[PDB]
């Protein structure tokens, strides 16, 4: 970090950056390892007010799969719409 | 100026391994000759840095 | 009490840098072998 | 507590012994019969008797959210003290 | 159309120099072999609603560069490409002939998962 | 940890800061492998040209992700088919133009610094709330309610031995998985 | 959105041929590994001295089993029997039986190291938190048969890592 | 439902004309494969080993059944030659390290209460 | 979503798969037994053994569908049904960014001729279905192990296997080789009975059989 400014300057100078700025160790800037006590939250559902299961049903309002033809002018679809070729990226397009 | 600076510690460095044993001790032992403040001791010996 | 929870800062962390920046340094071509060449006839000289 | 077998191979408190023979044994020879000396019963058994004058007391062994699921035990058989099932530890009411 | 495009972007594919007629005799072509195919077929009355169709703004509109929204189909060197699959899966069920009845109905209550 | 219903527990007071710090200073460390493998030619030459295959042989061999990315396959399922989040964020897909190992290698380098871009957009968009869904029939209770409120020690004590009843049917869920 | 990584345009001017020229005859991008690599030397390393120092660990580590009991002592077990029921691995093996007192807990509690796999599912099932597991990773051994954990054993452990565990459940229970 | 699909053989007839060339071909190899797999055993004792387990599924009248053998036994034949599986993977056919199974009533009930 | 619980659904995909199912059903009612949407926008093409190459071809080439990639093809031994295997195909379409599900019965004997023609991804996609379940694959370029062990003998996937199989290997110092055996445990598999006997979900309930 204790590395003086000369070899420091030998490491900047050989990678052709500056690594003091940002090192692949960790010193002070670590959160300490005793933080406080949280108060998670609680669900959106915890109101004791009307919460009844019978409105929340996710397993149960699942539906068997709908019967559409069995064995037992018209028009051409698609199961989607086409993709749409996206654009490059404004960021950067070309690496 | 600082080759002297890293230098001085490193006499520090015996003086802080209780002079010459202590310094030959630990480096023999534990390979590791970096002093560092007392924080605590168990009843073992197991003497904490 | 109030919720806690691990939360971003109030104004969100500082930008993350994510280009590459790979280092635009040296010498031009020419100057290379001119140097390079520069240094030939000095040993032969 | 722990007592010993008639071959030393202090017994556990579930109440495990090895008799004379059980070849199982030569397990433990050059080696230790890892024994818990704690007993849990009578652990627990010499514990303060808690004394609250209420018919119904709580139970959540100390640290709501860190002990065990809170009872309501009943406190009003005055033959014997009424306990919590997984505390363990006996209630009984001072003269009801 | 203009400048030829150097890449299509997918290795293997090939940028083709003459497109939009390439798409003009392929989709006569899926026309032609549609033609075996009776009426009453469901693949011929799909096939015409696409082919024609899509053969329109091709004979139309010559510009490959307006011809790729004009088909939702992505860059012409692979349109033509799909065309061909086309071309070949119309030779395809020249043989299956799949409009007759089910060759077999499901042998009693084998689907209705669960068991 | 990443449980039906969400995740198992919160993350612990201040982790985002650490993995802040990491994302900082990351993006060199992405730096020292281009800057150690990408232009050596040693490297190049023993990748560069190698095991090609074109668009249409990848994908009907079944490739995915990378695979058919590298060879300037139009594709994404985090983009295509954006599942959890992954629609309320924006990334670069690092299409590749050759087909070859190289290409693969400079998209996964990319794709690195695209995922730093996630982290970013995810850290400074995290919200509150709960961890798991609010239904104690697929996800037990919360600790403090297992030991107080009856409902949950029934929740809590056939989730454990029984577990949930899924309701009959099939499903091929899909996602990007970096391989 | 998307971006290329590939697509290159190598400028043909009689300038830029010349570092083409001058990276191909005089190894310059090898030079720039070489300085890459020295300035790696020259940093400090980053290997931590195990033992005298270990790794960075979490108040949520998962380790070596052991079964606890109350501040009064007795076993916070009560043989729910709900941790085997859940152990993904079957390693957890009990039968509950009958006490003197009535409070009756198991007789084994025998837990195989060598087949659990140490998911934490069973601190998570036990209603009383009777079978935590501890901070401790260096329980290796030399024979197979060390590592077939009973009811014996992890009430030793649990008296000797108590101290460790109880303040680790106080810092995390807010969390669970 | 006894008209049935043909996975090979119509018949009985070829369903043994399968077994003969592949009992051939399962009848040459063993000279070679017990020398360079390295074993113990004689060539006579592979011989008669491969009459063995051509033996216990002699009884199927279903065409389908014993060809399905014989594409069964197809896939070890080859899995040898090209040296793809190990010594202990013949051997295994060679059932050796067990002691003999009891077969008299008397020796069964000796051992233990299991039919 | 009023109710953050509960997954949202999108009748947008639903019906429009819905289309796209009675669109390809038109085409081929030789093959077509049953098509299936569920409620989480899945399409499912019921289909005849005969018909691998056919629909899938169909599939994959066709203007309107181009589902080129093979997700996976998958059997589900269900001992109940007389066709115990129903392998189970998955495409993927880049264009309409769509999921489709085939599937066919199957006897043990009952073979299916190899899909390698159409997708050639399906080559080392029999090799395992053909080992775990023993489904053989007619006209398919190669039918080797590649799950099973060497010379293993069964169909582990097969709902009438046993999950710790019939042989246990051990190195064996009397003939310096490992060798099998007929599986003893440990300890058996402690076996649950889990299920409620009280009714789930009634909405996928049996009828009154
Ligand atoms: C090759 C170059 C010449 C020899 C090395 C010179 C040297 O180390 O100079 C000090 C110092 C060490 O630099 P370094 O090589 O970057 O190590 C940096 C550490 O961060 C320094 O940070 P620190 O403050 O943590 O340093 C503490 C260090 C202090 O260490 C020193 O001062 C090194 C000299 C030995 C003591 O002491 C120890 O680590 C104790 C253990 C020593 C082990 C034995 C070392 C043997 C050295 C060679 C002996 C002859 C062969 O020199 C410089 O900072 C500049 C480069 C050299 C300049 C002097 C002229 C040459
Ligand atoms: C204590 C020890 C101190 C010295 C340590 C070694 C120093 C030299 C190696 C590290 C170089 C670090 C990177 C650097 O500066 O690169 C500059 C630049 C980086 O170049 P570049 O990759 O940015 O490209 C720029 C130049 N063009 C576009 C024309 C290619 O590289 C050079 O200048 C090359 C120098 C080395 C030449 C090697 C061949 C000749 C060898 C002669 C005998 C010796
Ligand atoms: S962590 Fe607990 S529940 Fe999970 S396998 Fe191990 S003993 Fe079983
Ligand atoms: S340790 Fe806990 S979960 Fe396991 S049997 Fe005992 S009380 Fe039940
Ligand atoms: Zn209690």
């Amino acid at each position: 970090a204790s590395a003086t400014r000369v070899i420091q300057l030998l490491r900047n100078w050989a990678s052709g950056r500056d690594l003091q700025a940002k090192l692949q160790l960790r010193y002070q800037e670590i959160s300490k390892r005793t933080q406080p006590p949280p108060k998670l939250p609680v669900g959106p559902s915890h109101k004791l007010s009307n919460n009844y299961y019978c409105t929340r049903d996710g397993r149960r309002e699942a539906m068997p799969p709908s019967i559409v033809m069995s064995s037992q002018e018209k028009k051409a679809v698609t199961p989607a719409p086409p993709i749409k070729r996206w654009e490059l990226s404004k960021d950067q397009p070309y690496l | 100026m600082e080759l002297v600076q890293v230098l001085r510690r490193g006499l520090q460095q015996v003086s802080g391994h209780g002079g010459l044993r202590g310094y030959l001790r630990v480096l023999f032992r534990a390979n590791d000759v970096r002093v560092g403040t007392l924080v605590g001791e168990d009843k073992y010996g197991n003497k904490y840095y | 009490s109030k919720v806690k929870q691990d939360m971003p800062p109030p104004g969100g962390y500082g930008p993350i840098d994510y280009k590459r920046n790979l280092p635009r340094r040296g010498l031009s071509g020419y100057s290379m072998f001119a140097v390079g060449i520069g240094t030939l006839l000095f040993g032969y000289w | 507590g722990v007592r010993t077998s008639p071959t030393g191979e202090k017994v556990t408190h579930t109440g495990q012994a090895y008799d004379d023979g059980d070849y199982r044994r030569v397990r433990f020879s050059d080696r230790q019969k890892e024994v818990n000396e704690n007993f849990a019963i009578d652990l627990i058994a010499e514990q303060p008797v808690s004394e609250v004058g209420s018919r119904v007391i709580s139970c959540d062994g100390g640290g709501g959210a860190l002990g065990h699921p809170r009872v309501y035990i009943n406190l009003d058989k005055e033959t014997k003290t009424g306990t919590c099932g997984y505390c363990g530890l006996q209630f009984r009411q001072p003269h009801h | 159309a203009g400048l030829l495009k150097k890449t299509t972007g997918l290795v293997g594919l090939a940028v083709c120099e003459t497109p939009h007629e390439r798409l003009k005799i392929l989709y006569t072509k899926i026309l032609d072999v549609l033609g075996q195919i009776p009426k009453n077929a469901a693949y011929r009355k799909y096939t015409e609603q696409i082919t024609n169709e899509k053969l329109g703004m091709v004979k139309a509109e010559p510009d490959v560069k307006k011809l790729e929204e004009q088909l939702q189909g992505g860059q012409i060197e692979e349109v033509i490409l799909q065309a061909e699959n086309e071309l070949s899966l119309a030779r395809k069920m020249l043989r299956w002939k799949p409009w007759e009845p089910l060759v077999e109905e499901p042998p009693a209550n084998q689907w209705k998962w669960p068991i | 940890y990443i449980r039906p219903g969400g995740v198992h527990q919160d993350l612990p007071l201040g982790l985002l800061d650490d993995i802040y710090e990491f994302s900082k200073n990351f993006s060199f460390r992405i730096d020292e492998l281009e800057e150690m493998l990408t232009n050596n030619r040693i490297w190049r030459n023993r990748t560069v040209d190698i095991g090609v295959v074109t668009a249409e042989d990848a994908l009907n061999y079944g490739f995915s992700g990378v695979m058919l990315r590298g060879s300037g396959i139009q594709w994404d399922l985090r983009k295509t088919q954006p599942y959890d989040v992954y629609d309320q964020v924006e990334f670069d897909v690092p299409i590749g133009s050759r087909g070859d190992c190289y290409d693969r290698y400079l998209c996964r380098v990319e794709e690195m610094r695209q995922s730093l871009r996630i982290i970013s957009q995810c850290l400074n968009k995290m919200p509150p709330g709960e961890i798991k869904v609010d239904d104690a029939k697929v996800s037990p209770p919360k600790r403090a309610e297992m030991k107080t409120s009856m409902e949950s020690l029934i929740h809590h004590f056939k989730l454990y031995t029984e577990g949930y009843q899924v309701p009959p049917g099939a499903t091929y869920t899909a996602i990007e998985a970096p391989k | 959105t998307y971006k290329f990584v590939n697509m290159r345009e190598p400028s043909m001017d009689m300038k830029s041929v010349t570092d083409r020229a001058a990276q191909t005859l005089l190894w310059t991008e090898l030079v720039r590994g070489l300085g890459m690599t020295l300035s790696y030397l020259f940093r400090e390393p980053a290997t931590i001295n195990y033992p005298f120092e270990k790794g960075p660990l979490s108040p949520r580590f998962r380790g070596e089993h052991a079964l606890r009991r109350y501040p009064s002592g007795e076993e916070r077990c009560i043989a729910c029997k709900l941790c085997e029921a859940v152990c993904p691995a079957q390693a957890i093996t009990i039968e509950a039986e009958p006490r003197a007192d009535g409070s009756r807990r198991t007789t084994r509690y025998d837990i195989d190291m060598t087949k659990c796999i140490y998911c934490g599912f069973c601190q998570e099932a036990c209603p009383v938190d009777a079978i935590v597991e501890g901070p401790n990773f260096e329980f290796s051994t030399e024979t197979h048969e060390e590592l077939l954990y009973n009811k014996e054993k992890l009430l030793n452990n649990g008296d000797k890592w108590e101290a460790e565990i109880a303040a680790n459940i106080q810092a995390d229970y807010l969390y669970r | 439902g006894t008209s049935v699909k043909p996975i090979f053989s119509r018949d009985m007839n070829e369903a043994k004309r399968r077994v003969r060339e592949l009992y051939r071909a399962w009848y040459r190899e063993v000279p070679n494969t017990v020398h360079l797999f390295q074993l113990d055993i004689s060539v006579k004792q592979g011989r008669d080993k491969v009459r063995e387990m051509f033996m216990k599924n002699a009884h199927v009248t279903d065409p389908r059944v014993v060809d399905l053998l014989v594409i069964k036994g197809k896939m070890e034949l080859e899995e040898t030659i090209n040296v793809w599986k190990q010594r202990t993977h013949i051997m295994r056919f060679f059932h050796e390290t067990e002691a003999p199974r009891p077969t008299d009533f008397l020796s069964k009930f000796y051992v233990g209460h299991d039919p | 979503d009023t109710r953050p619980t509960i997954r949202p659904r999108n009748d947008v995909v639903h019906k429009q798969l819905s289309a796209f199912g009675q669109y390809v059903a038109e085409i081929l009612p030789k093959y077509v037994q049953q098509v299936q949407v569920s409620c989480f926008n899945e399409l499912e093409i019921f289909i005849h053994p005969d018909g691998v190459i056919p629909v899938l071809t169909f599939l994959r080439d066709h203007t309107n569908a181009q589902f080129k990639s093979l997700a996976d093809l998958t059997a589900v031994d269900v001992p109940t049904r007389q066709n115990r295997f129903e392998i189970v195909y998955n495409l993927l379409s880049l264009r309409f960014n769509s999921q489709i599900r085939v599937k066919t019965y199957t006897d043990e004997l009952t073979p299916i001729e190899s899909s390698v023609t159409v997708y050639k991804a399906a080559n080392w996609y029999e090799r395992e279905i053909w080992d775990m379940f023993g489904v053989f694959f007619a006209n398919h370029p190669d039918l080797r192990r590649i799950l099973t062990g060497y010379g293993f003998e069964g169909h582990p996937f097969r709902k009438d296997f046993p999950l710790s199989g019939y042989v246990e290997l051990r190195y064996d110092d009397e003939v310096k080789r490992v060798v099998a055996e007929p599986v003893e445990l440990a300890q058996e598999f402690r076996k649950f009975d889990l299920n409620s006997p009280w009714e789930a979900f009634p909405a996928y309930r049996q009828p009154p059989e």
